[PDB]
């Protein structure tokens, strides 16, 4: 019932990894297009990435990616703002970076120990940017971060 | 009874309620806010009272007003009862209305106006009578001469500060205790520690021990030992222009049980050197030696002859024989019997001893030995001066001295708030 | 929340109008112990804004402040300093509670990231495509969610009172339909 | 030797002379001044010299300007020689040229100019070593930090009056010595129609001497009248300090990295109940009627930077238990008082509250702690006639300045430590 | 005097440029230690007349001070107290010792007291009468005197100096005289 | 051949009692006119009370009434001066004759322990005055002042 159209030429990395989440639960194709269009009615389009994220997570009931209270779905929210700007871009990453790790020091998952949006559009949007992978390569990516990224890879293949 | 709501003996102020209230102080009830209901928090300095009227004089802060709780539109019997039954210095919240007077009250402050009462609570009830030994002083304090002679003196230490940081001087804090001495030592080493300008108002101590608070001055000069005492001097004018500007409220109030002359100075403080001094006591008839210190009985005769030519009352006697100063005392280099030395009188009193200081490690040690001190337990003091040690003088002023000698006062008491018997 | 408080640092050069809409909404529903204070960082806040609010349930301290993005922090122990005027709003109106479903959710969040984004920081070019999207979408319905009043409408409308393009007629007819409104009005007489 | 005139040890400084000489101060060394014949009285920090050149840094008030002593159309030989055989630490006037330098000289505070020496005079001769006593206090004292700390505490003090003295207040002198504290001479001045009062004096509390800026102000209703004008005052300090002593933060900051101190406007205020629900949230086994300790006090400080994000907040209705028999008691519950703490950087500075001016109620307190009546009975007699209401707070002078700063000990900011 | 010092008492308001004219002069004879002083019962006394100079023989000490007539006091434990500003001038000039006969003494005294309270106090009457005498005096003497130059040039020329009437040939020829003298400019360019 | 001409409505008290004192030196006549006028020489005439005086006591040498130097000659043009405007007026004379009190207290004569024309013109004026003759008649006058005038008056009659 639900359709996805994606570019080919630069792919929303965490949009497909929220698809393979939501797959269980509400039936969604993938078509491969020249921009991101998630089909969902003849009325109902989103061009938005963001938007997108937030409609499969809150249709996908039993996944619970949009947390479990209007506190964690807040955080969630925040997440989405953070991923699509300060990692979007690589100006003052060294800063960035290291309040997602100040954020995951007692935290395993972004929102409330399990699999949020927040884990999915960060984690995407981080593997997507180049200064994350020279740091890693470089060894003087922080702590908390790498070891939430490595966790994160295994979970996601 | 219908007032009983308007008096009473109101419940201890414990911050129960935040009142939409303006307590309007007394000095503020002028004929401009007449016609106004205004509220008043004051003390009953006295309350007579005959049949239908009870006049008080509601008093703060060395202010009164005449306050009247007339039977009638306004107030009950048993308030008028109430308000003349109201203990001496009890502490009253009082809701009345400033009409204007036909004739001057001459005994009040506020003059122009009386207060009409409406309502009158104690907030604080007095117990009846007042004693004549701690709470002696707390009451002797309320007097209108004590106000103003302490109020006055807050403004000398503010007025000595105000000027002295304004001119780029840093406050120090001298310990003043140590295992009790004074404090010029300490202020020499923060000289000899790249601190140009330095002062220090806190307690000093001089066949008994006495304790009181000194306005000291330590400062760094280029050339000549004058760059300081001009300064000092400076610094003392700026005082005296500032209480007859601001304060003269509080020095009338002082002139009003104490009569005094108001205090005369010029504007570049009149300096006599040692020398002229003893022509002018010789000519006024004084057998003196010219090494002689100038006894205490002289230092208030040529303070008076000063008066009778230049009409002064604070003047400087400079350039002192070196015999009679303290060892750290700077000689005269032309004149090695006199020294770079100077006192200050207020009234024909001195107030200030001041002088150059001898930052040379080896002359201080030398003018030690011929003031025959061991040099063992004061090794310490002369060691902090053998690394750059710049030249400096400075001076020390007595603020209880200072400020009895301003208002022309006998005893050094009228002036410390907390004597010790 | 054991701290019981709703801080709220805000940058006084860019008013967040939003939030200062939703804040009189949200004492209209709860009790509120509503506070404003300016931080060492910023200096000489303007006069209206200090005073820009005129035991409880919900505390709210508007800290007027040198930060880059509006930050809110609640409950610090349990939730993540949120960052974004966009976010905070969203999350000030959900406390009412006024479900909807995942499309017409989305479609309101959509919205708002128009409105902060695009129309708030954009050229003559986007503002003049905004304002289509909002006609042609308010001329179905009688607001942008359409059902009811929405964060969507209250950010959007913040955004346009805080900015040169012809305004339609849809638009004109929803911008006094919101200035109508008690928290609209009150909030915009208090910015001047 | 020809320039014999130009350098020496200059006779001791016994006031023979009123040179027509302007000593400019070394601060006042930048671009603008350049190209200028100038006078300068300045230390021999270092001397450092090298063959046909001699470079000293010529040190003034926590500033240093780079001095050059160049044989040529200037200077003799014999003085480049007497110019590096100048003792450290010792004072010298010095005729010299202000000249733009090619690169900014980043050791000095005056980067942007050297001074070409033409004349050296040695007024103030240091002996060659330098000690590291009393004399070890004076040398440590001229350290820019030493410097900057204690002109920045002067500053301190001066905004303290100059607030308090600007909204009404008298400045008292207490009697340090009868030797004990100073809050029953202020109460005294209170119950003497002085309404505002405040007291700059050393304080005591093995005997502990510290410097102590004491406040006792009388208020109409309630005790939040002084607390909210206490703060204000912390406050207007903390802005005085931020506007005007920006050079002598700094200086402190470059040997101390620490933070800016941050406040709020409308000081933060949190009530004894909103901080145990905080250190209980946190994880903070603690009673209702228990006093903060010291560790729970410094906790609460980073939970208050961790939301409100300020260095200064003010801890309200503390259990009565806890606080002095002169504490008045809350109306409403009165297991509370109305007492109030203040902290910097989450330790204490002040520890203020109302007191007891009913003469009854102060005697029942007073037998409740267990006092005998007989030795404080002057004390209890002053509120017997006309006692209005009042509270205040004192703060530490060295331990304010201490965590303005974020220093760690307090010997750093106390001028004359006794060891 | 023991004192050595002729301290004068002057009002700023009423500048006496007689006293000052005559300093310039005994400067010129003796070596003067000259001191300006300003008393606490006159405030904001105008610049010029501060730095209006700009062991020693004697001492010259200008105090400014609300008094109602110029004082002197000199060598206190021998003389009295001398008032008036022509009393004082005569004083100043008889130092240098140019001793006349009875009758000029007398006349060259009679000038001083016409200057100090006829002419200056006077109507445009009495200073038409004062220029006549004047004028009729200096036609026939090179000064008021006539020997020499007097206290009487001196007061009088500083009483003109300092206050609408027709002023004759002979005074002009007197004044410029007078201004030509090296006390008389110096006294009054650091006046005006 | 000295001649003085007075006026008869009100005569110059001091100018009288000083040509008593000069009888001696120099040959001395008095007319009785409508002003004080001395005549000295045809060219030579003196209008002002002062005038007279000062000239009186300058020519007649051996009186000695114009001191013994010049800071008695000095002191006496004060009194001159001081007698012509303080007492000349009885505009507050309580302020006036106090001065005039202290300046008496250690002196005997007003200048030098000897007859000078300070003791005659301020006596002349002081006996002119209405409100000395009131303070005497009161016993208010003071002590030095008194006893001065007291003298004087022994003196001069
Ligand atoms: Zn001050």
């Amino acid at each position: 019932t639900l359709s996805l159209t994606v570019n080919s030429g630069d792919p929303p990395l965490g949009a497909l990894l929220a698809v393979e989440h939501v797959k269980d639960d509400v039936s969604i194709s993938v078509e491969e297009g020249k921009e991101n269009i998630l089909h969902v009615s003849e009325n109902v389009i989103f061009t938005d990435v963001n938007s997108i994220l937030r409609y499969l997570a809150r249709v996908a009931t039993t996944a619970g990616l949009y947390g479990s209270n209007l506190m964690e779905h807040t955080e969630i929210d925040h997440w989405l703002e953070f991923s699509a700007t300060k990692l979007s871009s690589c100006d003052s990453f060294t800063s960035t970076i290291n309040e997602l790790n100040h954020c995951l020091s007692l935290r395993t998952y972004l929102v409330g120990n399990s699999l949020s949006l927040a884990d999915l559009c960060v984690w995407a949007t981080l593997k997507g940017n180049a200064a994350w992978q020279e740091q890693l390569k470089q060894k003087k990516a922080p702590v908390h971060v790498k070891r939430w990224f490595g966790f994160l890879e295994a979970q996601l293949e | 009874d219908y007032a009983k709501e308007r008096y009473g003996i109101s419940s201890m102020i414990q911050s129960q309620e935040k009142p939409d209230r303006v307590l309007v102080r007394v000095r503020d009830l002028t004929i401009q806010k007449a016609d106004e209901v205004v509220w008043v928090r004051a003390r009953v300095h006295t309350s007579r009272a005959k049949g239908k009227q009870c006049f008080l004089v509601l008093r703060q802060q060395q202010f009164n007003v005449q306050a009247l709780v007339a039977v009638g539109d306004h107030a009950s019997k048993q308030m008028v009862k109430f308000a003349a039954n109201i203990n001496k210095e009890s502490i009253v919240d009082v809701e009345g209305v400033v009409r204007k007077v036909n004739q001057k009250i001459g005994s009040c402050t506020q003059q122009d106006v009386e207060l009409h009462v409406q309502k009158i609570y104690v907030i604080s009830l007095a117990e009846p009578r007042l004693p004549l030994r701690l709470d002696n002083r707390v009451i002797d304090l309320r007097t209108s001469t004590s106000q103003a002679v302490f109020r006055l003196q807050s403004g000398i230490c503010h007025l000595f500060r105000e000027t002295l940081i304004n001119k780029g001087f840093v406050e120090i804090q001298t310990p003043k205790i140590i295992s009790a001495q004074s404090p010029q030592l300490y202020k020499q080493m923060c000289i000899c520690a790249d601190f140009e300008k330095v002062f220090s108002i806190g307690p000093v101590f001089r066949r008994h021990l006495t304790e009181f608070v000194g306005l000291d001055i330590e400062m760094a000069f280029n050339y000549h030992y004058h760059e300081v005492m001009e300064e000092i001097a400076d610094t003392m004018v700026q005082i005296f222009k500032g209480l007859q500007e601001r304060f003269q409220t509080e020095i009338q109030t002082v002139n009003k049980q104490f009569p005094c002359e108001p205090f005369k100075f010029l504007e570049p403080t009149l300096r006599l050197e040692y020398c002229e001094a003893l022509a002018m006591l010789r000519e006024a008839g004084v057998e003196m030696g010219d090494e002689d210190d100038l006894s205490t009985p002289n230092e208030k005769l040529l303070g008076h002859l000063v008066k009778e030519k230049y009409d002064t009352d604070f003047y400087i006697l400079d350039k002192y024989p070196l015999a009679v100063r303290p060892f750290y005392t700077m000689p005269d280099p032309r004149n090695p019997k006199q020294s770079n030395s100077y006192d200050m009188f207020m009234r024909g009193e001195e107030i200030l001893s001041g002088a150059q200081r001898i930052h040379d490690p080896q002359l201080l040690t030398e003018r030690a030995l011929h003031h025959g001190i061991d040099l063992e337990k004061i090794k310490a003091y002369i060691d902090s001066f053998r690394f750059g040690a710049p030249p400096h003088a400075g001076g020390g002023i007595g603020l209880e001295r200072v400020t009895m000698l301003f208002l022309g006062l006998h005893n050094v008491r009228q002036t410390s708030m907390f004597p010790r018997d | 929340g054991a701290l019981k408080d709703i801080v709220i640092n805000a940058n006084p050069a860019s008013p967040p109008l939003s939030l200062l809409v939703l804040h009189r909404l949200l004492c209209e529903h709860f009790r509120v112990l509503s506070t404003v204070h300016t931080h060492s960082s910023v200096k000489s806040v303007p006069e209206n804004l200090l005073k820009c609010f005129g035991d409880y349930q919900l505390g709210f301290t508007l800290i007027w402040k040198n930060v880059p993005k509006t930050q809110m922090k609640f409950s610090i122990q349990t939730m993540c300093p949120i960052e974004g005027e966009g976010n905070i709003a969203r999350f000030l109106f959900s406390l009412f509670g006024q479900k909807h479903n995942a499309v017409n959710a989305t479609l309101i969040d959509s919205w708002v990231d128009i409105a902060i984004f695009q129309l708030k920081e954009g050229s003559s070019k986007e503002k003049a495509a905004v304002f289509r999207s909002m006609n042609s979408a308010l001329g179905k319905s009688p607001w942008l969610a359409g059902n009811e009043l929405t964060v969507a409408d209250v950010v959007l409308w913040s955004v346009l009172q805080q900015i040169s393009v012809t305004v339609p007629a849809n638009v004109q007819r929803w911008m006094r339909s919101c200035e109508n409104l008690a928290p609209f009005n009150t909030a915009l007489k208090l910015l001047k």
